């Protein structure tokens, strides 16, 4: 099952996130640092 | 699973949570239900009761009070299997473990499959045809 | 009758790039000698610019199943969909491949597609995929037919890239159609008679 | 109790103290971080003190804590022997661990202190560990003596004990000069530092 | 087995060492003691 999830999930590159496409993307740590600052902005996180 | 449990202790479960009633929601809280244990006799440390109410509110309904104390209840499982150990075989006295005896251990339950009984010799480490009862089971695990 | 692409054959992998709304074919090129890395070459220009060739043919060298190959690794054919096939480059005799290696043409999880010295591992060998619905695995593979190729060693398929303003290859997750064109067949061939792509010397005076 | 603390021990003892109890055998060469490993003992053994520890996280911890000084050089985990020398005495429920690796570390490199060679290129003490290890087996043996009998307590620190006096020198010589205005920043009752 | 290779050599082109690396050296936020002696935590389902 393994073998076959990760094919699939190569198969379609959009399953990563926006941040693991490889065009464009800053990365998981450039990520996941964005994530870490816009859970402090009340702006970016809440419904507004 | 239900496996790990029976019929039979699983009454007394029961009777010790309808002890409080009251469709098990009613006056079931983290207090509450630190008394029921007390009703069994295990003594839970004081950390021991809130890591177990996090883990799946204060009102804790019995399909969550069953699932929980399941899984920690599987214990002191070696206090009477002790005894099966020295009772299936070799009561001759010698203290010798015979390697025929040993032949009732590979009969697959399942698989109908041989020769993998063999390999049971080869993952047994010779370290010092003699193997212990409680060990036999004991060392390949963990 | 249908032509047949099998073993022994010297063939040209095209691809169609639409820039600026305007199609246009592009061929899989490499200069093994000094450059192994991959490189496109117009072919739609060819009534102003004529296109070199000479270096875009590629020679389907052997075709074996994916057990065949695995079994291989562990210790004139037609080609069915689904094998997997060795392309030996024509000029360099090297064996396209994919390189591992990328030059972070903004997507990093591309690999760059090059040649290999060796023919040994698993990076030389590209699996055949049927474009549409009117084919199928084992099915014979025709002369006009659009063909995916995925390298066994990635898992990729052989990508166009539209990264920066020119356009690249790479083995990449993004499938690319590419159409197969022959070039020539060995066996059909004539020999001591001129054929197309000869370096050959014009005897004018009295032979000399 | 708070969240964060509950969480990151509940990390600690799930996915890192485990990941070094795998990669322990690779602590053989670390002589030329001498800090890190001496930062990374007192920090598993502030952890081991704490008091919400769950048994499994205190098994775990345990296991790790072993694994980890099983295999660095004897002359190499001494801070945190100096800091250990003042919590085996009052011998409390979490002393036990502290003793099992006492008498591990004691068993296995006990060439370091009994001959004045030992290993040969590990090297020998520099006397401090030998006085270190001299006033450790004398405050054992007193607060065993003057303890009350817990049997389970008592079978595991004979081994320490007899250990660590297989392991000094029979001729080791007391130093005369006793140490004056022995240092008491981290070396408290109270508060720990 | 070359399968195996193959699905750990995809994976570990997927995700860069240091892109690992890095999200564990991220810090944490460690809960505060105000002027009363109240513990202000912050709530663990709005932070890293």
């Amino acid at each position: 099952n393994a073998n076959v999830v990760v094919r699939l999930l190569i198969r379609r590159p959009e399953c990563f996130g926006p941040a693991l496409r490889g065009e464009g993307g800053n990365g998981l740590l450039a990520a996941m640092e964005e994530a870490i600052k816009i859970a402090e902005d009340p702006s970016r996180d809440g419904p507004s | 699973m239900a496996d790990q449990l029976t019929e039979e202790q699983i009454a007394e479960f029961k009777e010790a949570f309808s002890l409080f009633d009251k469709d098990g929601d009613g006056t079931i809280t983290t207090k509450e239900l630190g008394t029921v244990m007390r009703s069994l006799g295990q003594n839970p440390t004081e950390a021991e009761l809130q890591d177990m109410i996090n883990e799946v509110n204060g009102t804790i309904d019995f399909p969550e009070f069953l699932t929980m104390m399941a899984r920690k209840m599987k214990d002191t499982d070696s206090e009477e299997e002790i005894r099966e150990a020295f009772r299936v075989f070799d009561k001759d006295g010698n203290g010798y473990i015979s390697a025929a005896e040993l032949r009732h251990v590979m009969t697959n339950l399942g698989e109908k499959l041989t020769d993998e009984e063999v390999d049971e010799m080869i993952r047994e480490a010779d370290i010092d045809g003699q193997v212990n009862y409680e060990e036999f089971v004991q060392m390949m695990t963990a | 009758e249908i032509q047949f692409l099998r073993t022994d054959d010297e063939v040209v992998l095209q691809c169609t790039a639409t820039i600026h709304k305007e199609q246009q074919k592009l061929c899989l090129a490499a200069e093994g000698f000094g450059n192994r890395l991959c490189f496109l070459e117009s072919t739609s220009n060819s009534k102003n610019v004529p296109p070199d060739l000479s270096i875009c043919t590629f020679v389907l060298e052997q075709s074996l199943s994916v057990r065949a190959l695995q079994e291989m690794l562990a210790n004139h054919r037609t080609l069915l969909y689904g094998h997997a096939i060795l392309l030996r480059h024509s000029y360099s005799g090297m064996y396209l491949c994919c390189l591992s290696t990328s030059r972070s043409s903004t997507d990093k999880l591309a690999f760059d597609v090059g040649l290999q010295e060796d023919t040994t591992g698993e990076a030389c060998w590209w699996t055949i995929h049927p474009a549409s619905k009117q084919r199928s695995e084992g099915e014979k593979v025709r002369v006009g037919d659009d063909l995916i190729l995925v390298s066994v060693s990635s898992e990729r398929y052989l990508h166009l890239s539209y990264g920066n303003g020119s356009l690249h290859v790479d083995a990449a997750f993004q499938q690319t159609l590419w159409s197969v064109a022959p070039i020539s067949s060995g066996s059909e061939a004539a020999q001591g008679y001129l054929i197309g792509g000869d370096v050959l010397r014009l005897l004018h005076g009295h032979m000399d | 109790a708070t969240d964060m603390a509950l969480a990151l021990n509940r990390y600690l003892c799930t996915a890192v103290l485990p990941l070094l109890t795998r990669c322990a055998p690779l602590f053989a060469g670390t002589e030329h971080h001498a800090s890190l490993i001496d930062s990374l003992l007192h920090t598993v053994y502030r952890l081991s003190k704490g008091c919400s520890l769950t048994k499994a996280q205190r098994d775990s911890i345990e296991v790790c804590l072993l694994s980890i000084c099983g295999q660095l050089r004897p002359s190499m985990m001494q801070h945190l022997l100096r800091r250990l020398v003042f919590d085996v005495p009052l011998l409390n429920e979490h002393a036990k661990m502290p003793l099992k690796l006492l008498t591990n570390h004691y068993e296995r490199c006990w060439k370091y202190y009994c001959l004045p060679g030992g290993w040969g290129n590990f090297g020998a003490a520099s006397e401090e560990e030998l006085h270190l290890s001299r006033k450790l087996f004398w405050g054992i043996f007193d607060a065993l003596s003057q303890k009350k009998y817990e049997q389970e307590l008592f079978k595991l620190a004979l081994p320490c004990l007899s250990a660590v006096a297989g392991a000094l020198p029979p001729d080791y010589m007391e130093s005369n000069y006793v140490s004056m205005m022995e240092k008491q920043s981290s070396m408290d009752s109270e508060g720990n530092f | 087995k070359g399968e195996a290779i193959r699905i750990r050599s995809i994976l570990r082109s997927l995700i860069p060492l240091g892109d690992l690396v890095g999200v564990i050296s991220i810090a944490f936020q460690m809960p505060t003691i105000a002027k009363d002696g109240n513990v202000v935590e912050p709530d663990m389902s709005a932070g890293f």
